[PDB]
């Protein structure tokens, strides 16, 4: 007895039907094209999906691994190159960057500058990171899976 | 000597001295009031709405 | 019940005289500030020091961080 | 039964005995106020506190705009909400003096006294933790956000403890609801505690500034100390209205008047002045874990302090050595301090560690071994 | 920003009067009671 | 403790049935110091010493059977009433304490 | 030399109890044994040490010390109770050494 | 002294209430509901926290923030339950706790 | 003045739920002091006759 009233009082402080519901969020690839980074909300909080063209894939291989701050090449980020799937919010001062722009052509941080390459990593700017990725996977050829 | 009629007929018996504070203090607070406001205008000429007021207080439009 | 059991005691007198016999405040010069003087002095120079030490770093750190702020011109002198 | 009910009486009894005709050495100090002013102040929080809450409501879209509807509307909720605020801060300084006091003059050879006053000053943190969040400003949730995401870096059973605090994802409504019963029920938990510390204190009675049996010289606390800390209450209550009333802000972060916004992190996140040093231990040692575990130590240190008492005499009257040790730590306190509120970068973060170095070593090597050292010139 | 600004300086007045009135009272007052321990003299008497 | 606590009775409440009593203790008592020729010779001594004459019992009495209680109240309270007493102690007296203390056994009843 | 003699004799006076009239064993913690030690001594060096005490008390709230004239000298301090301290502990530890084995 | 239970100052406390306390040989079931109405008294405390940490007190918002406890909030309606029922057992408890009194001149 | 208005409205909810959250621990509390009253003479018993004799 004892057990149980203290376990079901204990997991009632924990996450609710309503707050799981949103825990996590499923995109459909299919509706976002190549070349046009799409944004959808999840938790609260920007989230970043841009099907990158095997042009924009190119432009990533070209990247000295030790020439920036949080050294990563996109092997590490990614899993399926077409895609990239980042948390929308700047590692400076939590901003929500602008995608197409920037002098690397993926991001920009109208807040302090904070430029982002097309992988999402910090280039010319104050924040200190690069753009967040989120657990996930995916499901059929048009489905992901975010949180 | 005042202390010493004070002492007799306001702190020597318990009754009387608390009759003492309680009056006391009624003519304490009125008059501690006014003085308080009294310098605090005075050393804000001009500056309040009560000083000010009559501009507007029935004589315009 | 403490009072009556604390201390065997021997052979001790003590005076002391209402509080109306008496003056709240006393010999304030000739006494009180002497004291507070002596008290002072002897105490100074053992909290003081850390005190002052404690500024000096404080001070040096702050201003150490604000000439780091200013632009050296070493780095401009051969930049046209 | 008894001559007078004041003995007899099952309820008076216990007033007499713990503030009337109780025992106090006839020696002791203004730094023996303290304890009152704690308890008074205590009564005060939860007064104001009340009163205050009464106007509140907990809930994101309306937290912020409630205790402005209190400042603005309610008949002196502007004076109640200023008391309240600032009465935190007479509560630490009060604390801080009353722990240096103990620490000085060891009273934690009373070691229950001295626990007990730990667990306080433990509850104390916490209240004042989860009040703050209350207003949900940027500080309130920045604060509630850097300091609980702490947590996550313990091993395994992080990433759930954290979670299950914040009560889902980030701190969001269901955070602010259970800080807010929290932060009603913990002033409670401590009124109840202080009666234990004060029960435990009385069995052995109050120590003294020279340290040494004081049975041959003992006065009634009533009227003696009934009035020394009637005036000591005076004396302190001075600088604190002076300040909620004159500098209402002086202490507060203007960040707090702007409402929280969880995509916006403030340029400087920074604590109220009370945990600045124990914000400057933590980020004194890189590594979220290691930090963590500094925090915890530089407050939990405190229950070691009994054990580490060396010396034949048990004050520091006549041990000068032990004196400036001890005023070099307070300075060292408030290095740490400054440190707190500045950025994380030279020269601050190598003065952080020092001062975080020697914090550690003064309580745990010097005191000790000067100590014994002492020990030895006296010939013993 | 804070439309009390004038009633709570007002009332710093009051109270800065009122605690500067207080406080010398309670001091005299604290002072009073202890004129006993604090003249007090004594003395050992030992029957040697 | 109860010992002024009598006092303070008598300053506040005295009562008829009291003093009624206490005269003829005292007359008693008057009586009693004329028993013999030494005890008589001892009250003539001084009172002429002191009085600067002879008061006889049949004075004294008159004096004493003027005495009641609103008599006795006003007299007691002018004379202990929120005075400061000496006091002296000897002894294991540790439990006796602060002159303060008895000093505000002085008033109220 | 007589250097462990200059520095004793420093930090006596550097505590400063002699100016409250205090002998270095008066100022002890009155722990377990000293509290064992202390029911030893004669009723008249307890005494002494009672006044000794009382008075030190009296000058502590007074926030006062005794004239000059009055403070005890290094060389005049009576260990007192060091004696009787000292052999309570040996007790203590024959005991403890004994219940050991 | 020898027992622990005795010296220090607060097993002391519990142990001259709740273990060494002098109880009547013969007192029947209606001196239990005292116990009960303390139980009960830690009960409501407990459940009404667990409660108050997910209910808001404001017109538009307690209604509704009760009923999200209830489908929401894990247990939620178990607590809500228990809380709402306890108030009844508590004054279940007080009148018989009354009553026996009345009836055993318990008042004097 | 207990209603913080003109009617019942949401200046009554709040400072009831304050007066509820709180109530509960002034009822722990006094319960001390009953509880301390009692053991001043001990329980009763159901015959009304002093029970020293089997405690
Ligand atoms: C307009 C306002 C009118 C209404 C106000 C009503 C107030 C009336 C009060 C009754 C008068 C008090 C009677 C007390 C009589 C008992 C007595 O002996 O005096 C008190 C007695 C003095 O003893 P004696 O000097 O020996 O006097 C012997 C007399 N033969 O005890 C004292 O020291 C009391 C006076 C000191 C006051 C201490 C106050 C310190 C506190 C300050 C903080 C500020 C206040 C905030 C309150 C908090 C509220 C949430
Ligand atoms: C903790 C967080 C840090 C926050 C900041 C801390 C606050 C810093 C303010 C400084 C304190 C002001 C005190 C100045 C008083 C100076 C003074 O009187 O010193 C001398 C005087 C001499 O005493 P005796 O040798 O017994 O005299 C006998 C013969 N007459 O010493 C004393 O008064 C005793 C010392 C008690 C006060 C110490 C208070 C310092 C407060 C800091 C807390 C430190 C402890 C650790 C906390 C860990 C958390
Ligand atoms: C809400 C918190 C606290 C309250 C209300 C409180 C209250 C008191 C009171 C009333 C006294 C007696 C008067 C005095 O000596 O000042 C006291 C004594 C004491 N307290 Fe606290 N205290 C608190 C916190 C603490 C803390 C944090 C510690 C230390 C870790 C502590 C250590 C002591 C000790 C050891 C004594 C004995 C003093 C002596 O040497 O005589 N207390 N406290
Ligand atoms: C140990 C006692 C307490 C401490 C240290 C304390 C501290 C605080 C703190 C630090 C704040 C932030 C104030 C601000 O800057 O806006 C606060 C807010 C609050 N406290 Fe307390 N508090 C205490 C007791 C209480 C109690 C007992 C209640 C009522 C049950 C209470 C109710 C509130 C409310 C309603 C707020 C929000 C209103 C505001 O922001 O001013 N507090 N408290
Ligand atoms: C939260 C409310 C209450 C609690 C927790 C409480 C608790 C207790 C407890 C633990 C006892 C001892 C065991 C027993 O005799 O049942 C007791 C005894 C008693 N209580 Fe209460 N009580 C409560 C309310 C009251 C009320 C409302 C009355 C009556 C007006 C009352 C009258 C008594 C009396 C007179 C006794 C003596 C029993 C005897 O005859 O031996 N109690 N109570
Ligand atoms: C003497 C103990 C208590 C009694 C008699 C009691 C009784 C009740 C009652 C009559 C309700 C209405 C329930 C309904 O039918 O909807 C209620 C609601 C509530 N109580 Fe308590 N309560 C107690 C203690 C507490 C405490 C200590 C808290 C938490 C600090 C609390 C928090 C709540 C909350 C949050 C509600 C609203 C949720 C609901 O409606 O169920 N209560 N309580
Ligand atoms: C709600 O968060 C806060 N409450 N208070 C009163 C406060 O100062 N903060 C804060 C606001 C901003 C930055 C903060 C950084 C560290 C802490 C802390 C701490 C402990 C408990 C470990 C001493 C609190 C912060
Ligand atoms: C808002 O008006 C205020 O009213 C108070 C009286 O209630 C005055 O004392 C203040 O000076 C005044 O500014
Ligand atoms: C140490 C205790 C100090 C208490 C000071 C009490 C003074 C508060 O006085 C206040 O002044 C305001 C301005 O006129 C008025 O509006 C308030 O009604 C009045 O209560
Ligand atoms: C029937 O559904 C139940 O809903 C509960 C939700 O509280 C779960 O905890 C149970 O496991 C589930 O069986
Ligand atoms: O009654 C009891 O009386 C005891 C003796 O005072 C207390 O210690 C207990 O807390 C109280 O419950
Ligand atoms: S927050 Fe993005 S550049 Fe500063």
């Amino acid at each position: 007895a004892a057990k149980n009233v203290v376990t079901q009082f204990i997991s009632s402080l924990s996450a609710s039907a309503d707050v799981l519901a949103l825990s996590k969020i499923e995109i459909k690839l299919s509706d976002i094209p190549e070349g046009k980074n799409v944004a959808f909300k999840w938790r609260g909080k920007p989230l970043f999906v841009r099907h990158r063209t095997q042009a924009e894939i190119n432009q990533e291989a070209e990247v000295d691994v030790s020439k920036l701050r949080d050294p990563q090449h996109d092997l590490d980020r990614v899993k399926k190159p077409e895609w990239v799937i980042l948390v929308g919010v700047c590692t400076h001062l939590g901003c929500v960057p602008i995608a197409n722009s920037g002098d690397f052509g993926g991001y920009y941080c109208p807040c302090h500058g904070s430029h982002y390459d097309a992988s999402g990593r910090i280039r010319k700017g104050p924040a200190p990171y690069n753009l967040e990725v989120p657990t996930y996977q995916f499901v059929g050829d048009d489905l992901v899976v975010v949180g | 000597a005042l202390l010493r009629q004070a002492y007799s007929a306001l702190f020597r018996r318990t009754s009387t001295f608390a009759l003492t504070v309680v009056l006391g203090a009624v003519l304490f607070e009125r008059a501690f009031d006014q003085g308080a406001d009294a310098i605090f205008e005075h050393l804000n000429e001009g500056k309040l709405w009560k000083h000010i007021k009559h501009k507007y207080e029935a004589s315009e439009e | 019940i403490h009072f009556g059991n604390l201390a065997r005691v021997r052979h001790i007198i003590t005076y002391s005289l209402s509080p109306f016999e008496q003056r709240a405040i006393p010999n304030i010069f000739s006494d009180a500030l002497p004291n507070v003087w002596r008290r002072f002095s002897s105490q100074v120079f053992k909290v003081a020091p850390p005190f002052l030490g404690a500024y000096l770093l404080y001070s040096w750190g702050t201003q150490e961080f604000e000439r780091l702020k200013r632009k050296n011109p070493a780095d401009y002198e051969n930049d046209q | 039964m008894a001559p007078n009910i004041r003995k007899s009486h099952p309820l008076l009894k216990m007033i007499n005995n713990s503030l009337i005709d109780l025992p106090a050495p006839s020696n002791i100090s203004a730094w023996w106020n303290f304890g009152s002013l704690l308890a008074v102040c205590l009564m005060t929080q939860i007064l104001t506190g009340l009163l205050l809450a009464m106007h509140y409501t907990a809930d994101t879209s309306l937290a912020f705009s409630s205790v402005a509807h209190t400042c603005r509307n309610v008949q002196y909720g502007w004076l109640i909400r200023n008391l309240h605020a600032n009465g935190a801060s007479f509560f630490f300084i009060c604390i801080f003096l009353h722990i240096g006091r103990g620490l000085y003059y060891g009273s934690y050879l009373y070691k229950e006294t001295w626990n007990t006053g730990v667990i306080l000053l433990l509850t104390l943190m916490a209240t004042a933790f989860v009040g703050y969040v209350l207003p949900w400003g940027q500080m309130s949730f920045w604060g509630a956000t850097v300091i609980t995401n702490l947590f996550s870096a313990i091993p395994y059973i992080g990433h759930t403890l954290v979670e299950w605090a914040w009560g889902g994802f980030s701190v969001d409504n269901p955070t602010l609801t259970r800080f807010f019963a929290l932060h009603f029920l913990l002033p409670f938990a401590i009124a109840g505690i202080t009666i234990i510390h004060l029960t435990f204190l009385h069995e052995s009675g109050s120590n003294n500034p020279l340290g040494i049996s004081s049975d041959s010289d003992k006065i009634p606390f009533h009227p003696y100390y009934s009035f020394k800390d009637i005036l000591g209450l005076t004396l302190m209550l001075t600088p604190f209205l002076t300040l909620a009333l004159f500098s209402p802000n002086l202490l507060g972060d203007p960040e707090n008047f702007t409402p929280a916004n969880p995509l916006v992190t403030p340029p400087h996140i920074k604590p109220e002045w009370y945990f600045l040093f124990a914000y400057a231990i933590l980020r004194s040692i890189p590594n979220k874990l290691g930090g963590v575990l500094a925090l915890a130590a530089s407050v939990l240190i405190l229950f070691l302090i009994p054990f580490l008492h060396k010396s034949k005499q048990r004050t520091m009257t006549f041990r000068p050595l032990s004196q400036t040790l001890f005023w070099l730590l307070v300075a060292n306190l408030l290095i740490l301090t400054w440190i707190g509120s500045q950025p994380v970068e030279h020269p601050f973060i190598i003065i952080g560690q020092m001062a975080s170095l020697s914090y550690f070593t003064i309580l745990l090597i010097l005191f000790p071994t000067i100590g014994t050292l002492e020990n030895k010139m006296l010939n013993y | 920003a804070e439309p009390e600004h004038d009633q709570r300086k007002r009332m710093g007045l009051k109270m800065l009067l009122i605690s500067a009135l207080l406080t010398s009272l309670l001091y005299y007052m604290k002072r009073h009671k202890w004129s006993v321990l604090k003249s007090r003299k004594m003395a050992y008497r030992p029957p040697k | 403790f109860c010992a002024q606590g009598e006092w303070m009775r008598l300053c506040t409440s005295t009562t008829e049935s009291e003093v009624k009593r206490a005269k003829n203790h005292l007359r008693s008592a008057m009586v009693a110091q004329l028993d013999g020729t030494t005890p008589v010779c001892e009250t003539i001594g001084s009172h002429l010493l002191n009085y600067g004459r002879r008061i006889s019992l049949e004075e004294w009495d008159s004096r004493i059977s003027a005495v009641d209680a609103r008599m006795v109240r006003d007299v007691c309270s002018k004379y202990i009433y929120d005075k400061c007493p000496a006091l002296a102690a000897v002894g294991p007296i540790e439990q006796l304490l602060d002159y303060n203390r008895i000093r505000s056994g002085m008033y109220w009843i | 030399g007589r250097l462990m003699d200059r520095i004793r004799k420093w930090y006596y006076n550097a505590a400063g109890f002699n100016k409250y009239g205090l002998m270095r064993d008066d100022t002890l913690y009155e722990d377990d044994d000293v509290k064992e030690a202390l029911k030893r001594l004669p009723e008249d060096l307890y005494n002494e040490r009672m006044f000794r005490i009382k008075r030190a008390l009296d000058l502590s709230l007074k926030h006062r010390i005794l004239p000059k004239e009055q403070w005890v000298k290094y060389e005049e301090d009576k260990p007192y109770l060091e004696p009787y301290l000292k052999e309570v502990i040996r007790e203590r530890l024959e005991r403890e050494a004994w219940n050991k084995k």
